[PDB]
């Protein structure tokens, strides 16, 4: 994680990687998102079985 | 204006003499737009004579285009280069009245022309001369117009043109309506919150009634 | 103002962002609205009056 | 498909998790027919039946070890992972028989979803 | 002491002509500065690598590639900075107790 | 893999605000039950 | 024609206030009477500021006194150095007789008082606001002061639209729960109107020029067909695109503030819940 | 219908603050609540009225500074003003002082209120500064020591109408002191430590507030063409940044705060939405006719 660049066997060129920061944005938008809802759906999921008093005797 | 200049004149005078105002109106610079001239009885009552050719070349000029001088080009009398000149600044103005990025071979073709410098000094002196105002764009081969004066209009388009406005008319109606229902909406459920949030109140504030015994 | 492109050989003057040229039509709109308004306003000031006396009812 | 009906008539709304769903669960996968389960799979269970009493965490580890189950054997690794994560997580004191057969194969999925062994919340 | 000279000059007129290009060709500036193509070349480098030309050379083209490119979009960054907040404040939530 | 310019990725975000908006509508739901209780107002 | 009235948007935010106090005040909204002070500047007069005039009640009429706005003359004289009287303004809604009987003596204290007409239960489009010139008249007997309404303008200074917008922004929407979307919605809505009336106006004109009721004036129909061809404006890609991206970003933006109130939702769920069902 | 709630006489809290309960501001008066803590009130809300009213004095004054009084009450944890009444003193653009003719000035204008029937009374004062930003001098400091240790409610108000003029947005600064002894950001001055700022806000009621749409309708052109959210991002970028900053603190305090960052985020939320909506309702009209 040093350089950012790409190797070209072909050619044997190492051209330089530009990273698109509106791209990068809407992923690590979009899987924080997705992370949250299953940690929503888990915990909520945890309370309904945490007041029943499920404990596996 | 230019045209009230040139109209009182042709009043008087008929037949070669009209003519050649009729001529020079065509040929002097500023003047575009030929409706009044037209609209006179003497202008009209060319059609019964030897001057009828004089009568379709204004009629071309008012409201026809550059092609519309192509298949009838031995029946009208020669032009001079003014009035060439003229004939394709009103073409570019025609043309861009429907599109507004034009592309530089549909005016290749449609004005009849050969080098693409010629054209863009014809467009660059059609700007001077602040008929269309607008910009080039040489790599993508257009011309993009931001406002273009309106040319002449006969007295059978008009309704064509009431069309147009009913339907933007209509348009602005619909969005109108559809605003109303929308904010209706919104207020309503802004209401059902509070209720809710109020009768959540009532019942705990009960509660206590029934429990500070 | 301007930026030279040699590879092309292309001088770029000046570029327009789409959506200020929107806004711009959009007031150029409007004030063709206006000034055809205040002129027809103009010709016949007694029609215009009574027409909008008979709208606003 | 009694167990189907079954269900749909004794949950109080489908968003319910009663002691019928780890046995419809295991019918659909000692036989193998994985499809009808889907429906009762792709819910997210809200509120646990009490039963009036009974009701043991038997019922709750089996259901989320047979959809896990159910989940690979479709090849959706993703929810489960998920399952077999919920399944561990369950509130316990001594070591049970079906939950060594939720973290065995917890490792696998995750091996195979993720590039490794994603760590226990 | 002279060495230190023709370099500044040089370096100087290399900046003044740069600056209203995208896309300019090296040998075009190695006839510029009267310089072969390898020291132009050094020079580019030397420059770029203190911080003073903002730019990049393309070596295989023989190019160099201004920096007339990446807009304002700290918007983006902003709302990156967010979401990594945001992040962490759903661990604090999720595993309070339950 | 793509360009977030296509309206079938604000189909996707809007699908994504309904989920959000019915989890939080379940959670509020949740909560004034609690609210409600007669064990929640001795503390 | 007669004087060209300069109106300023400061007086009427001083009746508005002055109205507003006396009916919080009293309960049950009555009538307020002030002045209007300002610059002369040959046929054109403007109005600067206005300040209330204690106004007497005897019988059933109002009566201005004299005393009282001969103290006050000098007093804002101190600040306002080249500022004169010109009228004064009252709340209602025709002229009635008695508005009469009040100019009366404002007449006497200055020749040709000007008169402003503020109407708080206004239903029309129209400004409530109404400027009025006093006319003496020449027939014999019961010489009535007429009353000539002329035209007012909204001349501004440099510091008038930012102020307006600045405080226009908020109105304290959050406050009253009037809903933004009630303001938002709604603000815009009456522009559209207004546009709408207009393009409305030019249709119907079109229309009678093409039926014969009006001459073919054959100079307003060019610039209605110029007009009619500019309408479907940049349908462009790069429009489409920029529009698409917008939208976006904006959809974007509200995922991130609608993830974090049902976090905080959450967050007052397992708070509630930790003390219910859940010892500590 | 088309407004649904319109108005003939209703009204509600808005149009409730304006109004004077005798009893209440007698108890909170006698009750002294402020005077047992320093951080007490820290919102101040002012009419708009006063705002114009401030403007045109600063904007009369001319590059030379003015100087006038203010008029209000106070409400719980928050201020109230909604007045401004201007002073005829003059003096250089770096200095002013008082004499004599201020101070027969503002009895006489306190009396000629009393008898209009006017029942404010004074709260503050605002100062004009010509161009050096919005700070409290050392004599401004004192000042401000001697008058809120003597008459306990009071507050400052200091605006730069050169810079307001120029930017176009107004420079309104709110200001209370902490008392002397009380010790626990180069552009505040020098005398940060003694002096602190405060939130402004601000009111309008039911009749002010539809004068004051019913007089911003003669804007349509602007209203429709504006196109907001492209001449605001600087605004909206800060917001987010300081909401970032906001929910770090909320994050910290977690291991209240929460809300405010919430409701900061709807905010921003809302005001992005409301573009997007103006935008789109735009593009509905305008670009959707003749094909």
């Amino acid at each position: 994680g040093l350089i950012s660049a790409r190797v070209d066997s072909h050619s044997k060129i190492l051209y330089a990687r530009d990273v698109d920061q509106r791209s990068t944005t809407f992923e690590k938008s979009l899987l924080m998102g997705k992370e949250f809802q299953r940690r929503a759906k888990a915990m909520m999921l945890r309370a309904a079985v945490l007041r029943n008093q499920i404990h596996v005797k | 204006n230019l045209l009230e200049q040139f109209i009182l004149l042709a009043k008087g005078t008929s037949g070669s003499a009209l003519t050649a105002l009729i001529s020079q109106v065509l040929e002097a610079p500023g003047v575009y737009v030929f409706g009044e001239l037209l609209e006179l009885a003497n202008v009209q009552e060319l059609a019964e004579g030897a001057n009828a050719a004089y009568l379709q070349l204004l009629n071309l000029f008012a409201y026809g285009t550059y092609p519309d001088y192509i298949a009838n080009k031995e029946s009208l009398p020669e032009l001079s280069t003014a009035q060439q000149n003229k004939l394709k600044h009103l073409t570019i103005v025609s043309l861009a009245s429907r599109m507004k990025c034009i592309p530089y071979s549909v005016l290749l073709k449609d004005l009849e022309m050969r080098n693409l410098r010629e054209l863009e000094d014809l467009i660059i002196e059609a700007v001077y001369t602040d008929i269309i105002q607008g910009k080039l764009d040489q790599r993508n081969q257009l011309l993009e117009v931001d406002f273009c004066i309106g040319r002449d209009i006969r007295k059978k388009d008009i309704n064509n043109i009431v069309k147009t406005l009913h339907e933007w008319c209509d348009g602005c109606e619909a969005v109108l309506l559809g605003i109303e229902q929308q904010v209706l909406r919104a207020n309503q459920y802004k209401e059902n919150h509070n209720r809710t949030q109020q009768q959540v109140e009532a019942e705990v504030t009960n509660i206590k009634k029934t429990l500070k015994a | 103002n301007g930026f030279i492109d040699q590879i092309d050989g292309i001088v770029h003057f000046e570029t327009r962002e789409a959506l200020p040229t929107w806004d711009k039509q959009i007031q150029s709109l409007c004030f063709q609205v206006n000034n055809l308004l205040e002129k027809i306003s103009q010709t016949a000031p007694e029609w215009t009056a009574q027409a909008m006396e008979a709208q606003m009812a | 498909g009694i167990l189907k009906q079954a269900i749909d008539k004794m949950q109080m709304n489908t968003n319910q998790l009663t002691s019928i769903h780890a046995d419809l669960c295991q019918l659909c996968l000692l036989a193998k027919c994985f499809k009808p389960a889907l429906p009762y799979l792709d819910v997210d269970m809200m509120d646990i039946c009490k039963e009036n009493g009974a009701y043991d965490a038997k019922h709750f580890l089996c259901y989320y070890y047979y959809g896990g189950m159910i989940y690979t054997g479709l090849k959706n690794f993703e929810r489960a992972l998920y399952f077999y994560e919920q399944a561990i997580t369950t509130p316990a004191m001594a070591v049970s028989h079906i939950m060594l057969e939720s973290y065995k194969k917890y490792i696998l999925v995750s091996l195979i979803l993720l590039g490794k062994v994603q760590q226990l919340p | 002491h002279i060495e230190e000279l023709l370099r500044n000059i040089r370096t100087q007129v290399l900046i003044k002509l740069i600056k209203p290009y995208t896309r300019i060709h090296i040998p075009f500036i190695s006839k510029e500065l009267n310089i072969d193509v390898a020291d132009v070349e050094s020079l580019l480098v030397q420059c770029i690598l203190d911080n003073t030309i903002h730019g990049r050379i393309d070596q295989v083209n023989q190019l160099l590639e201004l920096d007339h490119q990446k807009r304002g979009g700290a918007r983006y960054t902003a709302l990156d900075k967010w979401t990594n907040q945001l992040n962490s404040l759903n661990q604090a939530v999720v595993s309070k107790l339950a | 893999p793509e360009k977030y310019n296509n309206p079938a990725m604000l189909h996707n975000i809007d699908q994504e605000m309904l989920k959000c908006i019915e989890l939080d509508e379940r959670l509020k739901a949740m909560d004034q039950e609690i609210t409600v209780n007669p064990q929640f107002v001795q503390k | 024609g007669s004087v060209s009235v300069a109106l300023h948007p400061l007086v009427i935010l001083n009746i508005s206030d002055h109205w507003i106090r006396m009916r919080s005040q009293e309960g049950r909204p009555v009538q307020v009477i002030g002045a209007l002070i300002g610059k002369q500047e040959g046929r054109n007069i403007e109005v600067m500021n206005s300040f209330e005039l204690l106004s007497h009640t005897v019988e059933e009429k109002i009566i201005i006194d004299k005393e009282y706005y001969y103290t006050k003359e000098e007093q804002f004289k101190q600040v306002f150095k080249e500022l004169e009287f010109l009228g004064w303004y009252t709340t209602g809604g025709p002229p009635d007789p008695s508005d009469i009987h009040v100019h009366k003596q404002v007449c006497e204290i200055i020749e040709s008082p000007l008169f402003l007409k503020l109407n708080p239960m206004t239903k029309h489009t129209d400004l409530p606001v109404s400027v009025f010139e006093s006319v003496i008249d020449i027939i014999n007997g019961e010489a009535t002061m007429l009353f000539a309404e002329l035209t007012y303008t909204l001349a501004t200074e440099e510091a008038e639209r930012i102020g307006v917008d600045h405080v226009a922004r908020m109105t304290a929407t959050g406050s009253g729960e009037n809903s933004t979307v009630a303001e938002h919605l709604i603000a815009q809505h009456s522009a559209i109107k207004m546009l709408h009336s207009r393009v409305k106006l030019i249709l119907e004109y079109v229309k009678a020029s093409e039926a014969g009721e009006v001459p073919f004036n054959h100079e307003i129909l060019r610039e209605a067909y110029a007009l009619c061809h500019c309408l479907p404006v940049l349908s462009t890609d790069k429009f489409k695109t920029d529009f698409y991206d917008q939208c976006n970003d904006v959809g974007l933006m509200a995922y991130l503030g609608t993830i974090t109130k049902t976090c905080n939702t959450m967050n007052q769920f397992v708070n509630k819940f930790n003390v219910l069902y859940d010892r500590q | 219908t088309w407004e649904l709630a319109n108005n003939m006489q209703e009204a509600q809290s808005i149009d409730e603050i304006y109004k004077y309960d005798k009893k209440q501001q007698q108890e909170i008066l006698a009750a002294k609540p402020w005077t047992k803590d320093h951080h007490y009130f820290k919102y101040c809300k002012i009419s708009a009225l006063a705002l114009l009213k401030m403007v045109m004095h600063a904007r009369s004054g001319g590059n030379l500074a003015v100087m006038g009084l203010m008029l209000g009450k106070v409400d719980g944890e928050t201020m109230i003003i909604m007045d401004s009444f201007a002073l005829p003193v003059e003096g250089t653009e770096t200095r002013v002082n008082a004499q004599a003719a201020a101070y027969e000035y503002m009895a006489a204008y306190i009396e000629n209120a009393k008898q209009v029937g006017r029942l404010e009374n004074a709260i503050g004062w605002y100062h004009s500064h010509p161009g050096y930003g919005c700070w409290l001098s050392g004599i401004n400091v004192s000042t401000q020591m001697l008058n809120q240790q003597f008459q306990e409610p009071f507050v400052a108000v200091v605006i730069d109408p050169t810079r307001t003029i120029s930017a176009g947005k107004v420079n309104l600064g709110a200001f209370r002191t902490y008392p002397k002894g009380y010790k626990p950001i180069e552009d505040f001055g020098v005398h940060c430590k003694q002096y602190y700022a405060l939130e402004v806000s601000y009111f309008k009621s039911s009749l002010d507030r539809k004068l004051l749409e019913l007089l911003w309708n003669k804007y349509w052109v602007n209203t429709l063409s504006s196109s907001s959210l492209l001449t605001n991002a600087d605004y909206t970028t800060g917001q987010v940044f300081d909401l970032s900053e906001k929910l770090e603190q909320s994050e910290a305090q977690l291991g209240d705060k929460l809300a405010k960052a919430t409701r900061d985020s709807c905010k921003t939320t809302i005001e992005a939405i409301h573009g997007l909506m103006s935008q789109v309702i735009k593009d509905k009209l305008f670009n959707q006719i003749n094909i």
